């Protein structure tokens, strides 16, 4: 039930991870600043921040409901 | 009431975790999806709800002295072929590169096919 995927496209084989602050942890140490300060700041990247939030907690609820109707 | 279309995203991400084998990601109460590829890049799936897009977005590194209008040029290869964009964000500093991918036009094959793009770009501009 890996945590790494494997998406494959054109020749190509990347590895993707879920970016929790453990897996930030294993990239270099130079590099995990940027890739922290980009992360913390790419949900407010697009205009309407506060309303898309809304939504999509909104809806994160709704899943949760649904897998409640099959338990 | 909540627009329960706007779960499209979900689904496709689901599809998108099934094709990749892996346990499913998942967007936060953000609606972003924060990714590390091949433990070098940095990548976030964004959820534009009220626009009907979603957005690829990833951070660049381009070497500290590649001329600005190195990437003004850059910046116009939406424009020339509908690939990647790049910009400066004033809040962090940070370069961004980004491809936004209408609703309509979404699927697994066309995700796919515009994450590699977004990564190749990013790789390029890295070592440029």
């Amino acid at each position: 039930l890996k945590a790494n995927g494997q998406l494959e496209v054109d020749g190509k084989r990347y590895e993707i991870r879920a970016a929790d602050d453990g897996t930030i942890s294993v990239l270099r140490p130079e590099q995990q600043s940027k890739a922290k300060s980009f992360f913390k700041g790419a949900s407010q990247l697009i205009g309407g921040s506060s309303q898309r939030a809304q939504i999509a907690q909104a809806l994160n609820e709704k899943v949760a409901s649904a897998r409640t109707v099959l338990h | 009431p909540v627009d329960m279309s706007n779960l499209f995203y979900k689904t496709l991400l689901d599809d998108f975790s099934r094709s990749l084998e892996m346990q499913p990601l998942v967007f936060d109460d953000h609606g972003t999806c924060n990714m590390i590829i091949d433990n070098t890049f940095a990548l976030t799936l964004s959820c534009d709800y009220a626009r009907e897009r979603l957005l690829l977005i990833g951070l660049l590194e381009p070497h500290k002295d590649i001329p600005q209008q190195c990437l003004l040029a850059g910046a116009l290869n939406p424009l020339l072929n509908a690939g990647p964009g790049l910009g400066l964000d004033e809040k962090s500093g940070l370069y961004h590169a980004y491809q936004s991918i209408p609703r309509e036009k979404l699927s697994v094959p066309t995700l796919k096919r515009e994450m590699a793009g977004l990564l190749e770009w990013m790789r390029g501009w890295r070592e440029a």
